[PDB]
């Protein structure tokens, strides 16, 4: 935006990173399985590296977790609930290096 | 300090003061009156000293003529306590002599000189000893 | 610029020489 | 204007061009020129001269008809 | 309380900031301005080289020639500033003219009023004393000098420090005497800050330099006392040894010497406790405004500070938004800007000149 | 020695050498004083190794 | 018995050196995915 | 438009930020490129040492060696960096090697040549005067002293100012005559600075040394003239008194003296108004990039600004990631940087060379 | 792990915010503490002058006297701050006090021993060289200089470097030689910094000087070689010419030359290159303190760093509320502070000084 | 000027024309031609001073032969307008004299001498008064 | 994210704290047993370690 | 250090001397 | 105060002179 002048406009710049999101329910009949998959998914949600990412709607992805939680009820004796955000995998550097 | 200006301001006065310590100067009025002599020497442009004291050997004793050039060299760099070390008069130098010599002199002839093969020449008018 | 000001201003007491 | 102006390039730069090596056709003849006349001198050095002289040729050889392939031919967003 | 510029022909009164800046550590008084007008509006009368005059409420703070004036403006802000000093800046970058650069008998405000001739700077003399009036067997000028470094450099060896008046003049200021106003933690204060560092004070002050020989003095003096001169100043503050030893900066005699070593005990003592003050009014508390040079009286006992009187040393008067009308008076102890000939608190000539000494409005006989 | 000229085939030894030289040479003046004679073996050591 | 021991002592040193400088050696080289250059020193 | 940099042995062109900086007061023109990889990989390629060219599109900007590569990274963040500066930047801190410390009779041009050749810059002469040209009687080298430092104190005195070309040469640089571009506030500006400040600009600058005795001036020239030199240079936009004395720098004559002054004149001009600018686009109006040493017409006159032609100074091009693409523009007078010949707009001669003065492509009579 | 200041009469164990420095180029180690007490208490215990001595746990860090102390309270908060250096630092702007100023035929360590005694201050010489102990053949003192001033222009004369104890004495140091601890970018690093620049390094020093005529010597040293002197000390890190020459600061032999130039050369080596961590815990590995001239190993091999073994340089050790326990050590290659008759890992006599300077806690012949 | 190296970049010219104000030399080759004795001296190292004057009072005169040690003098700390103030030459001075004594040499014996019990001693070879 | 350029970088350095949060309540009938066992949970909530 | 690195630049026009 | 801390403490390499 110029000083005293009317037309404006933005230019382009790169394109950001895909921020992907989700919310996953893990529950059972039995209130002891449903804790051992959920410290389960805990722990490999909580690992080093980058691992295959299958969800029905954004299909088979390499993604690097970023946040989640695990939030219960005291109430709910079965349910635990997820909410995770990832972001691809895209390792490239800067420079680039040619010949 | 941060700026050109300012710094140009803060480190200029350390180097008028070298730049001014050593001097050359010409000599206009010679005082023998005093124990020591006292020149009026001028310097740069516009610029006068009186009682500038000159400084001699001791042994050696001569009163330059007016005109003469002068190495001003101030004492811890003052413009002042300004001492003449050597007073020159280019116009009456002895020139073209011999590569080992060593001798006395006045502003016409009047040599007392020593020159290479053991001769002590003393050219004079009328030596008066006493 | 609190010194860089008083360079420019005088200095009744010298900050050098 | 002065040279502080303007940005100097490469070729310019390298000085301190014939011109077989201004279109397409004549740059695809001078590279099979060189390739058929260092492959032929690679086949001779192989009897006098004759291992380090062909082994440092034939790569040399790679190297300038990649080059010559590479920026004259092959440039960014060529069609037909 | 309006703050009016006097340019040349014609009155400024409103403005969106101020800041005026005094002290007696410095030798002019500078002041930057903010307006703000249309876009396109003729800006002339606010010019480099323009002769103003400050004048807040109906009184003149500062006169002299404008600076410099910045103009800018971005994609959601504009901004115009105006600068100033007073007219004897003037001398600190402007390099000293006479015709002989040697001065052979003369005082340091005849010098002075030699010097500040051809530019229009005013010198005044406030100390009466009898020793600070002596005059100088022999000054000289280098080349290239300014008026501000020369004057400095006879002032420091005299004892004298010099500043800026608020008419423009130069002056060779007389700390004040009397207590008038008062400062304290719990009815006028915003704001304080005691600063108190020993890391430049000593103990033992000596000066050493060369004695004089230029001429009728050269038949007189002898080799050895030509060159073996001193001077020393104690300070009871520093308990440890601490000494400091100063190669002189002209000629100079035993007198001379003493007095130069407590120039600098009393500079040293000056710039080592620092009192700072954030009040809310530009105004005293009798109506004036406040300036440099008051001797006031410090009441912050709340705080556990034992000092009870202080002179200010630096005013800085602000009109900023997020400010208001506020003035930060700087404080340092008065016993460092005095001269050496004063005491902070052997004959009839002794008794006499006492007397006039304690009642400085009388007539000295002279 | 010999180590020390198995290693000068390729390198410059001839301080070493020389050094190692003067030690046998001065032999009669080592044996007499113990301190000496071990820290000069040492160093020629030491010296080998470098 | 001096002289041989400062001997194998030294020798040790030595070999803890020769298996740095073999490790140093591996760790020279790279682990990273990268498409080959034609190299022209 | 990519940033390539020829290291030694490859390319390299993606980076996170961008920073280069080009201008005629300076010597050299630094860069700082930021560098994002993986941690873990090998970056040898970018070390200290090595022999770049930064080429931005296809062109190339600057060429020399690289300074510096600084690597950190916390617990949350990994930030890498580089730098480097020309091959000319090569003198500045080396120290001038020669072996006989004195020339006799040479020229600027001559003795640069001479004093850069060791290292590989090569030196550039473009003024066509007839008096920067003029050799000098002797010019002896303080010893460890830098070519940076010798070639400036020959410069000084000669009047030329000195730059780096943008191939690594060195240049005697002149300025621009045809305007080429031009800068409004309505249509391609993003954000003005306009300061003029009149806190260093005198009225007359009186230049004073010393003659030259020594040899075959020894023969003929006198004993007062020796010292007494003289040279005076005048401004008509400071309208107080306000002088200004300088000592001379070398052995100094009439001629000489007045050059000096005139350069020290032209340099405060230069340095006391200032322009800056914030345009949206590296490349110009034709295409090619923004370079120092170009005359420019300035139409900001919604601002109520009255100048109408200045000459660029310095030339900052920046990639960050708020920033986009930029290039921060100062400018400056042309008058600034002229040769003391020249002149901003006594017989068949003076016609001849104001012609072939006019018209600088053509060739001179020499 | 409490820290008291023991001061005069009384301990001092609480405080809210700490922060002690320590380094090996720099003759004494600052500290500043914070104390908050209520508005009216005493603080005289904590004054200028007072003899403090500072004890982390159970061991003394610093000793020496008081600097300053810091009181501010405003509308909203009050804060008040207290500092103060080592007793070496009493020598650094206090002037050396001698009676004859020049000393004939004396070591380093006995003119610091002369020149440390009136003071208080120890000296503490740790070399075991033979040719660090080289008496000086005259060594004058300019008057009014320093006791750091001369004693610091004798250390770069001879190579050595001066430096404060962690008892208040003066030490001439040595550089450590064992591997004591290891930092790893794993295991416990917080943040690391690599800064490698080369815009100092050059690639030959070389120094030239006088020689030494005065006295016994004048009737044997000829005309040409007494202004005929140099030393040479070349580095193999820069490719380029790049050469620096430098005047020397004493009489200089050939031996003195080269030892100076070394001197520089390291110097330089230590000023380029420098890493910086942020550790955790104030304690060491096995349990002591972090302090300087430590030999630790580098094992940042993840960020792709090259480097094996480093000196620390400097420790500042922090006790802040948004810090916690925090030290920031800074790290620097040992090649550059040693001095120039031993290196970085012709007879019976250089067998046995490599034996004994292999082996430091031998006693040597002398 | 934040950084150490900064500093001691703003720094350095300063204290290096400081140092290199007042200067020894060696003199190799002595002009008398000109009016004013034209040496050419050696610097520090590498280092050669063409057509330096030399200044000596007046009434006074001497023709140093090559080899005496000079003090040059350099004005306003350029080294240009390098003067030299002394040449001595060591090899050939007067040694062992009495406590009070003032005369004139030459580089083999030529003794002009003032001896302290009134004696105006002149050993020469073969003096000729004119 | 590099300018004027598609593709971007990611990076991963260890594994963030495990930030774990509840509620609890507590109440008894006797309505001062409550108050002790507040008080208690309290001063073992604030405690050194 | 936009005056620092004017320094490590050269600079036509002296600082100072 | 980065630097203006080390002039106050000792610097065993000088900085002018």
């Amino acid at each position: 935006e110029y000083p005293l002048r009317d037309t404006g406009g933005v230019n382009d710049l790169g394109k950001k990173l895909r921020s992907r999101t989700f919310s996953a329910c893990i529950l059972n009949s039995n209130a002891e399985t449903a804790r051992d998959e959920a410290g389960a998914l805990m722990d490999a949600l909580d690992a080093p590296g980058s691992g295959e990412l299958v969800h029905p709607d954004f299909g088979t992805v390499d993604v690097m977790v970023d946040s989640w939680e695990c939030r219960t009820k005291a109430d709910e004796l079965n349910y635990y609930a997820f909410t995770v955000t990832v972001y691809p995998s895209l390792q490239d550097t800067a420079p680039d290096a040619e010949t | 300090r941060v700026n050109d200006s300012a710094l140009n301001r803060l480190l200029t006065p350390l180097m008028r003061r070298v730049r001014l310590m050593l001097a050359r100067a010409v000599v206009n009025v010679i005082n023998d009156g005093r124990k020591v002599q006292n020149l009026q020497v001028g310097l740069l442009d516009d610029e006068e000293s009186d009682e500038v004291e000159r400084l001699q050997n001791y042994g050696h004793f001569s009163v330059p003529l007016p005109g003469a050039e002068a190495l001003i060299a101030c004492v811890g760099a003052q413009r002042d306590q300004g001492i003449a070390v050597v007073v020159e008069d280019r116009r009456y130098r002895p020139t073209n002599l011999e590569p080992g010599d060593a001798g006395i002199y006045h502003h016409e002839g009047h040599r007392i000189r020593l020159t290479k093969d053991g001769r002590c020449i003393i050219t004079c008018k009328t030596v008066e000893v006493y | 610029d609190g010194m860089g000001l008083n360079i420019y201003a005088g200095d009744n007491y010298i900050t050098g020489w | 204007a002065s040279s502080t102006s303007a940005t100097v390039t490469q070729g310019q730069l390298q000085l301190t061009t014939p011109p077989v090596f201004e279109s397409v056709s004549d740059i695809e003849k001078t590279t099979a020129m060189l390739g058929a006349a260092l492959d032929s001198v690679i086949l001779t050095a192989s009897e006098q001269g004759f291992s380090t002289d062909s082994v440092q040729l034939t790569q040399l050889r790679l190297l300038v008809v990649a080059d010559l392939e590479k920026r004259g031919l092959q440039l960014a967003g060529s069609e037909s | 309380n309006t703050v009016t510029l006097r340019a040349d022909g014609r009155l400024f009164t409103g403005w969106t900031s101020v800041s005026v800046t005094r002290s007696i550590e410095s030798v002019a008084g500078y002041f930057e301005l903010g307006v703000n007008v249309p876009p396109g509006t003729d800006l002339s009368g606010l010019a480099p080289g323009k002769k103003f005059t400050l004048e807040i409420g109906g009184q003149i703070v500062c006169t002299g020639y404008i600076d410099s004036r910045r103009r800018q403006m971005t994609a959601d802000s504009m901004k115009i500033t105006v600068a100033g000093r007073d007219k004897t800046a003037d001398l600190i970058d402007c390099a000293a003219v006479y015709s002989g650069g040697q001065w052979k008998n003369r005082t340091l405000e005849q010098i002075a009023r030699d010097l500040c001739a051809p530019y229009g700077v005013t010198v005044r003399w406030e100390l009466s004393d009898k020793e600070s009036s002596a005059a100088f067997p022999g000054f000289t000028l280098d080349h290239s000098e300014t008026v501000y470094e020369a004057l400095v450099r006879a002032s420091r060896a005299r004892g004298v420090l010099m500043t800026s008046n608020a008419a423009g003049e130069l002056v060779f200021s007389r700390a004040a005497s009397t207590a008038t106003d008062e400062l304290v933690l719990g009815e006028n204060l915003l704001t304080l800050d005691f600063e108190e560092d020993f890391r430049d004070r000593f103990s033992e002050y000596t000066v050493k330099g060369y004695a004089r020989a230029n001429g009728a003095e050269g038949d007189d003096i002898d080799a050895k006392s030509i060159v073996s001169r001193k001077g020393t100043a104690t300070d009871s503050d520093v308990t440890r040894y601490r000494p400091m030893i100063i190669i002189a900066d002209s000629k100079i005699t035993a007198k001379d010497a003493q007095a130069r070593a407590l120039r600098e005990q009393r500079r040293r003592l000056a710039k080592s406790i620092t009192f700072e003050a954030e009040i809310d009014g530009w105004t005293r508390k009798d109506g004036q405004l406040w300036m440099p040079n008051l001797l006031v009286t410090i009441d912050a006992s709340k705080y556990a500070i034992k000092t009870t009187e202080l002179l200010v040393s630096k005013v800085t008067l602000i009109l900023n938004d997020q400010d208001g009308l506020k003035t930060r008076v700087s404080l340092a102890p008065r016993e460092g800007f005095l001269v050496p000939v004063e005491s902070d608190r052997g004959g009839i000539d002794a008794l006499v000149e006492d007397y006039y000494r304690r009642h400085p409005e009388k007539t000295p006989p002279w | 020695s010999d180590a020390v000229d198995n290693l000068g085939v390729t390198q410059t030894v001839s301080g070493l050498m020389g050094s190692l030289s003067a030690m046998k040479g001065s032999v009669t003046s080592l044996i007499n004083q113990p301190a000496m004679l071990a820290s000069s073996l040492m160093g020629a050591l030491s010296g080998v190794s470098s | 018995y001096v002289m041989l021991a400062a001997a194998q002592t030294y020798r040790a040193e030595a070999a803890s050196q020769a298996l740095t400088a073999a490790l140093d050696f591996s760790r020279r080289m790279d682990n990273a995915a990268r498409a080959p250059v034609l190299d022209a020193p």
